[PDB]
């Protein structure tokens, strides 16, 4: 009502003749708003036990200081998370277009992420299926190597090389993201598209839709009733139609986001809480393990994979 | 059976489908009472009271308003149809992977380690019963990556080395069941000098007590 | 200005209500608690922590609790726990249980047809 008629009594009364469209519009937008909290629920709240990060960030040569929370920061985010957040209203409010807060705040999401990381490092994937069963990190890796068809002795005899390759690979992540503004464009785009939708809806109020004036009070003061009703009817139809268009587009976009949230939830379960055997599902190469990070309106996964190198030609035979 | 009985909300997803379609039709009917700027919502009253050149104009208003109500209904049904199609596709996938096989996908076929599943019929949908294995009552053991014997590093073939406190044993990971460390339960690769955390323990050779 | 929402338990149990003034300041509206979602009046805010019942926003949920009244609190995320993290010991299960869980999925809608 506010969007269409503002504070104009004559319009507010006339608007009642066009049925229950305003009710339907609220019905659709309310459904979307609720779903947006559910989508977050499904991705992050996969653990009923909230674990505390370990006192140390260095395990058997493996440095996790870039993925674990940095205590020197007021927000207690990790070095990588802080970068992700750093790269990624009255005009609308005054037209009856408002914004509702999320149920889970950034701090709450951070706690879920920390619990998942603490579990992954100290208990591997046992906390996902059942109780958190402690294991030495180097031994967790040994099992992850067996899982890709590589005998565990390969890890133990090359622990220093592997730890070094890992540590370097992680450091490069912060540099890659920092130097690549487009890296988080995928989350940027969602924000931009929704902002445009609201701005378009507001500008449409300036359209006359064939009416003598875009302003309802600038009609009743000049025109006789039967004449004003024609001009007002045009304005109501145009503005109501604009709301219908807005909602339709939001329902379609919501469907796309829901699908993305479902994929993220699947990856959390299969990449973070276990080891995947699905090709290119948890990154290119042979999946070993993954670590979640928080981000604006989404989630970021760090995928650690094993890649073969320096092949040699040998003669072979099917049998001896 | 008791869980489903005591918690009616369990089947809310199926009831929601019924409720949404029921509401859509009731809303569509109510719209007929709207006037959309016409003198009356009744077509016969407009034609009976007003002359042709005016009656047609107000009829045009009712026709337009009613066409837009029908278009709204259909659009909403197309969107909801997509939501259900996705659910049906997932249900069909689970049937193939959870019921007609055994899944290795984490939390895909219930919480814990998937053993098997059974389908059940339901109104406008399907219900799955997921049977899973859950570990319980864990105990702390001392461990090592390898055993050193005769200058050689011995690794477990399909298990983990543990120490009940003083003796070394090799066992499976998912269920404590200690066995003597021998030469048909381990493999040898490399010497004792490149394995960090390696411990000294005699490896049993089952052939020598006989010879 | 702002929206006005009514928070209530089912009328089969209680007729008590609390009112939320969305985006409104508690000194603007004229058991008064100010949250990021607006001003909540009629609910008693407590420093306890429970599972979320009727969500309001910004980490705050309301519930009907024991004599009986509507209360507001910061929602629990999960049970607080801690995982052992040694470099020389492993935990191994000595027993197990068999569990059965249910999963419910929609497959189809009611089919309709309209005579335009
Ligand atoms: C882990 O890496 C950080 C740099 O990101 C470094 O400052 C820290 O000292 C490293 N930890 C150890 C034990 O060397
Ligand atoms: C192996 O032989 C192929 C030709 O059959 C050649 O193209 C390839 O470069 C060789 N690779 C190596 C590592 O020698
Ligand atoms: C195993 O060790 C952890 C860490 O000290 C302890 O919290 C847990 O209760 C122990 N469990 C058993 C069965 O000793
Ligand atoms: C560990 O196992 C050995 C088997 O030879 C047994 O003699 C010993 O008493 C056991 N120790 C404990 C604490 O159970
Ligand atoms: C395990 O950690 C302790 C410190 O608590 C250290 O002294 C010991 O050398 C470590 N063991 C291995 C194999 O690194
Ligand atoms: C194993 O025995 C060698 C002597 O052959 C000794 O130098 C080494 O320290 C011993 N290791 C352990 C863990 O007892
Ligand atoms: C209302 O409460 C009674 C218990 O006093 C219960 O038996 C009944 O099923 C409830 N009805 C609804 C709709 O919750
Ligand atoms: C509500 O009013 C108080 C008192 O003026 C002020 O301190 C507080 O910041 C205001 N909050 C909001 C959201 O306006
Ligand atoms: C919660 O505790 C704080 C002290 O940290 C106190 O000031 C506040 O009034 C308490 N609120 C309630 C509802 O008890
Ligand atoms: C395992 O738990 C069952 C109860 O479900 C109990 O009867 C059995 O004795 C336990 N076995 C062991 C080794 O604790």
């Amino acid at each position: 009502t506010m969007y269409i008629c503002g504070d104009s009594t004559e319009c507010s009364n006339l608007l009642l003749q066009y049925g229950s469209f305003c009710t339907q519009l609220k019905r659709a937008l309310t459904g979307i708003a609720v779903e947006q909290d559910k989508n977050t629920q499904e991705v992050f709240a996969q653990v009923k036990q909230i674990y505390k990060t370990p006192p140390i960030k260095y395990f058997g040569g493996f440095n996790f200081s870039q993925i674990l929370p940095d205590p020197s920061k007021p927000s207690k985010r990790s070095p990588i998370e802080d970068l992700l957040f750093n790269k990624v209203i009255c005009a609308q409010k005054f037209k009856g277009l408002t914004v509702l807060p999320p149920l889970l705040t950034d701090e709450m999401i951070a706690q879920y992420t920390s619990a998942l990381l603490a579990g992954t490092i100290c208990s591997g994937w046992t906390f996902g299926a059942g109780p958190a069963l402690q294991i030495p990190f180097p031994m967790q890796m040994a099992y992850r190597f067996n899982g890709i068809g590589v005998t565990q002795n390969v890890l133990y005899e090359n622990q220093k090389l592997i730890a070094n390759q890992f540590n370097s690979a992680i450091g490069k992540i912060q540099d890659s993201l920092s130097s690549t503004p487009s890296a988080l464009g995928k989350l940027q785009d969602v924000v931009n598209h929704n902002a445009q939708a609201l701005n378009t809806l507001v500008k449409q109020l300036s359209s006359k839709f064939g009416a003598i004036s875009s302003v309802l009070n600038d009609i009743f003061s000049r025109l006789d009733k039967p004449e004003a009703e024609v001009q007002i009817d045009r304005l109501i139809t145009g503005r109501l139609q604009s709301l219908q268009t807005y909602v339709t587009q939001q329902l379609i976009r919501a469907a796309e986001i829901r699908a993305s949230a479902n994929l993220a939830a699947t990856k959390m379960s299969e990449c973070v809480l276990g080891q995947s055997k699905r090709v290119d599902f948890c990154g290119k190469g042979y999946h070993l393990m993954s670590f979640p990070q928080s981000a604006p309106h989404g989630v970021v996964f760090l995928h650690v994979t094993y890649v073969p190198a320096q092949e040699k030609n040998f003669t072979t035979a099917p049998a001896i | 059976q008791d869980s489903l009985s005591s918690t009616p909300s369990a089947l809310g997803k199926l009831q929601d489908v019924v409720n949404h379609n029921a509401q859509a039709l009731n809303t569509l009917v109510k719209q007929l009472s709207s006037k959309f700027g016409a003198i009356s919502s009744v077509l016969n009253d407009i034609f009976s009271r007003l002359d042709k050149p005016e009656a047609e104009v107000q009829i045009d208003r009712l026709i337009t308003g009613r066409l837009q109500s029908l278009q709204t209904y259909v659009t909403q049904q197309l969107i909801r149809a997509a939501e259900i199609r996705a659910s049906a596709n997932l249900a069909a996938t689970k049937m193939s992977e959870c019921v007609l096989g055994q899944s290795k996908r984490v939390d895909f076929c219930g919480k814990g380690y998937h053993l098997m599943s059974f389908p059940q019929s339901a109104p406008h949908g399907v219900v799955f019963l997921h049977v899973t294995y859950v570990p319980a009552q864990e105990k702390n053991f001392t461990t090592a990556p390898a055993i050193c014997h005769d200058g050689k590093a011995h690794f477990p073939r399909e298990g983990v080395f543990v120490s009940n406190g003083t003796h070394w044993f090799v066992t499976q990971r998912n269920f404590y069941e200690p066995q003597i460390i021998t030469t048909d339960n381990t493999f040898v690769s490399g010497n004792c000098d490149v394995v960090i955390g390696i411990v000294n323990n005699t490896v049993y050779d089952p052939l020598q007590p006989e010879l | 200005f702002g929206g006005v929402s009514v928070i209530t338990p089912g009328t089969n149990t209680s007729n008590q209500v609390a009112v939320l003034y969305q985006g409104v300041n508690c000194t603007e509206v004229p058991n008064v608690f100010q949250t990021r979602a607006g001003c909540l009046i009629g609910a008693e805010y407590v420093n306890n922590s429970y599972e979320c019942d009727i969500p309001i926003g910004a980490g705050i949920c309301a519930s009907y609790q024991t004599s009986q009244s509507i209360i507001a609190y910061t929602m629990s995320l999960g049970a607080e726990n801690s995982v052992a993290c040694s470099n020389n010991s492993i935990a191994i299960p000595t027993n197990f249980t068999i569990s059965v869980t249910t999963e419910i999925l929609p497959v189809s809608m009611t089919k309709t047809s309209v005579d335009c």
